[PDB]
């Protein structure tokens, strides 16, 4: 009738009567978990405070650690046990540097530079960052450095819209499926709807649709308090250089407001100018790898954020934006995209590949350099290569698999 | 739960 | 010792077990005892009891001498390791399904043909295979029917199985046109844009054993789809058949058409691909042989009833990837959206669907909606759905009100 705790503390300990914090700590981070995660905070704390009343700093006994442990005592179980959805993490971050590397030789593409931010961009960055729906996380590359979503957004803004609102209301406005013809082709479906949130024309009447009633201030506080519960409270910033720029330049954005206005597309109300502007700001929100890839597997983990267990999103808003992104998501290479990799992925212009593995993680991804599609060349390579690997594409199975690794198995 | 997982660890374990 | 522990699963001892509490015990994990995994204990079981004083009751040395061939199968079921645990509950459910689905009365059974026109509007039956062989059928699940389209996705696994990828698809294309299945024209690089659309189908068949004559080519196909429905019903209507060529000009439009553009191999016999092409629409399934075919695309290429391999992995996944997007016509985008699964609807009321890593199942109901699929069949897809975490972006862990039939 050993408790749970008693068990962690003997497999940590490997017979001896005390444990030192740096292994407890070193064991901790080989399962994928950091020891910053939210979840963690309370054994984090009784660790700190607790070290300090000792005579060294170092050793816990087996009370001191059942107590430090206590209240996180079947995630840290889960951890160690090897429980999470993916148990070898080690090995699997090793496959994931491997496909980094590879990724890394592919130098094509082109850097946008349809405004001036984002035609500074090293050519050459290049990071990728991993976060299990159990909140296993892993980075390679420029995993720190801030970029703009641009497009990235589009899922996340939609995901917010159908969250509030629901379905049927926002499917008034906006289609649910790919074009089929070329997203750069201004025009819509057969009830007069853009066709679905993905294109340009789709993404700019769901902004429409968010915070309605309320200024442009407000409603783009709302979607930032939305972006950080989505990324666990890690960075969401905002680049007002980007903004400017995007507004300078935005012609080619406004005829389409004026489009959509004249076709009856927006809600009875609505002042297209403001929406636009809307529209430009929230393109020119800033992440990170790191933080975007939680935002991912909140959407990997049925719209509960993986590293604090809040629920974020409804399962509806969760489940559309998946099947949206599966379709629609890279552009005019959605439809190969979808046949050939078979994950919801979201592309945008700063170079971000925003990727869903449903049930095992999210992931973005970012290399500015675009091809001719508007995607990341680095990350469509990166893409392609996990895929071929492991068993993640939608319609690989999971007992028969041929020369494909299953990482949610242990080997 | 607490309790699948005292289970089938003190069982492996113990 | 495995076979001993069955033993007395089931002996409660009891000295001896009676064959018909094994077979009762057996039937209720969703095995069916025609199982061809199962055929050495049936043939061991008939022929021992027939040794006996009184026909009925085995010992221990006697019963695991019967189990033993098959009793690492017959532990997974007893022990409730397959996909569906508690498949009499799960059962229930879909019958439930069922008789909802049963009170829509609405469409149009399709009247091009004489052969189709005949079919009662008040046929309704749904069968499920799962990818370890459990089986339920309920109504008309017996009754032969023509696939008509529905064998879209089984020829195009065919062909790429056995040419690969890149070569099918130097001829069809991987997407949805997104404007109406009505044609005709072709994608930016004049190929028809999917194996799912008829001017793709129609490319895709003469892709199938070239240089052979139709006879062979016909026997071929028939030969593939008997395994994949594990021996289970294949046949065939002439009746169908000469009643769809007659009024097939439609069909014969598109081919003139692909053959001006030059959309077929070198040396294809246009009209002869057309004959292949109204033969492979004609060839009869009932619910519950479509079942098993359906549930070797759920299960990886592999036959869940007999265990062989019948298609490559990148067979399956892909076709499994364009009943998604393009298998329901013009409300194939609406379907990936709403429901979530791999489907291919046929003008005689059937949908194949593929629930992947699950099961597969075929509903059929002749009358028909606006956009040529079954009125029932669309019911009790979206319920199927609206009950079950199987969308494919559905969550496996969190999944609010739905029930997972993957856990006990
Ligand atoms: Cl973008
Ligand atoms: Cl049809």
């Amino acid at each position: 009738l050993p408790s749970l705790e008693d068990l962690l503390f003997y497999t940590i300990a490997e017979g001896q009567e005390k444990i030192p914090v740096h292994k407890f700590i070193t064991a901790l981070k080989s399962t994928g978990l950091r020891t910053s995660d939210p979840r963690l905070k309370e054994c984090m704390d009784m660790l700190r405070l607790t070290l300090q009343t000792t005579s060294d700093g170092v050793m816990l006994d087996k009370d001191l650690f059942k107590k430090c442990v206590q209240s996180n005592i079947v995630l840290l179980t889960q951890a160690f046990r090897r429980k999470f959805v993916i148990p070898d993490f080690m090995s699997f971050t090793s496959h994931i540097d491997e496909l980094y590397e590879s990724a890394k030789k592919q130098s094509g593409g082109k850097v946008a530079d349809y405004i001036p931010q984002l035609a500074k961009f090293s050519p050459d960055l290049w990071g990728v960052s991993v976060c299990t729906v159990d909140g296993q996380r892993h980075s390679i590359g420029d995993t720190k450095v801030p970029f703009c979503l641009q497009s990235c957004v589009k899922p996340l803004k939609y995901a917010i819209a159908v969250n509030d609102l629901g379905t049927e209301y926002v499917h008034r406005y906006v289609g649910k499926e790919p074009s089929g013809l070329r997203f750069n082709k201004l025009f819509l479906n057969e009830d007069d709807k853009p066709h679905n949130p993905m294109v340009n024309a789709g993404a700019i009447v769901v902004t429409s649709l968010i915070k309605q009633g309320v200024n442009n201030a407000e409603k783009f506080d709302y979607v930032m308090q939305f972006l950080n519960k989505m990324a666990g409270n890690e960075y969401v910033g905002f680049s007002n250089a980007t903004f400017q720029s995007e507004r300078e330049s935005g012609k080619r954005n406004f005829a389409i407001g004026y489009y959509l206005k004249e076709k009856k597309c927006f809600p009875e109300g609505t002042d297209m100018v403001g929406i636009l502007d809307f529209y430009f700001q929230l393109c020119s929100i800033e992440v990170t790898c790191e933080s975007a890839s939680v935002m991912a597997a909140t959407l990997a983990n049925g719209g509960f954020c993986p590293i604090t267990g809040e629920r974020v999103l409804s399962p509806e808003a969760v489940r559309n934006t998946l099947s949206l992104m599966h379709s629609c998501g890279m552009y005019d290479f959605s439809g190969q995209f979808a046949f050939h990799v078979g994950l919801p992925a979201k592309s945008g212009v700063a170079g971000g590949i925003l990727l869903v593995v449903p049930n095992v993680m999210g992931m973005m991804c970012w290399s500015p350099p675009l091809d001719k599609m508007g995607n990341s060349v680095k990350g469509i390579h990166f893409c392609h290569d996990l895929v071929s690997l492991c068993n993640f594409h939608n319609y690989d199975n999971l007992r028969h698999f041929a020369k494909k690794l299953d990482p949610r198995r242990e080997g | 739960a607490k309790g699948a997982l005292q289970e089938l660890g003190a069982g492996l374990t113990a």
